[PDB]
């Protein structure tokens, strides 16, 4: 009808938000775009190693199994039971 | 009153306008049978608005 504005469009039209800034949604791919992983390829390394893990989703948590080796330095403790070596 | 007109059978046909009125006629109804499926589009469905309508194609994110 308006003559007026037509409910104005920069709040009308304020699906200007299907291009604006809306790295709301697309730029959450590039970063992860870069993603890891060590970070990033070598070293710890290309599986497995992995299976198994960073990142997959899921789940799931993690952990797990110390962060290691408690045990496992030979055996573990420790300097280094003892225990007995 | 009187009685032929017009001249042939409902003036019959002709034999290329039979195939005229065809699926010119018919594939109209193949394609208001895209109204069939609602013909509202609006589904309550907000929606086919800020208009629209489609669109998706389909972008995600």
């Amino acid at each position: 009808g308006v003559i007026e504005e037509y409910l104005e469009k920069s709040k009308t039209n304020k699906e200007l938000n299907d291009k604006k800034r809306l790295a709301t949604t697309g730029a959450n791919f590039a970063r992860a775009y870069t993603v890891e992983f060590g970070s990033c390829k070598f070293p710890e390394n290309f599986t497995g190693c992995q299976d198994l893990a960073k990142q997959k989703k899921v789940p799931f948590l993690s952990d797990d199994l110390d962060l290691e080796c408690e045990g496992k330095d030979k055996y573990k403790c420790g300097s280094n039971v003892f225990w007995k070596w | 009153l009187w009685f032929d007109p017009l001249g042939w059978g409902s003036a019959s046909p002709q034999k290329l306008k039979e195939l005229r009125t065809k699926e010119i006629k018919n594939g109209r109804l193949a394609m208001l049978a895209v109204m069939g499926a609602w013909f509202q589009h609006i589904y309550t469905g907000t929606g086919p608005i800020d208009n629209l309508f489609a669109h998706l194609a389909d972008p995600g994110h």
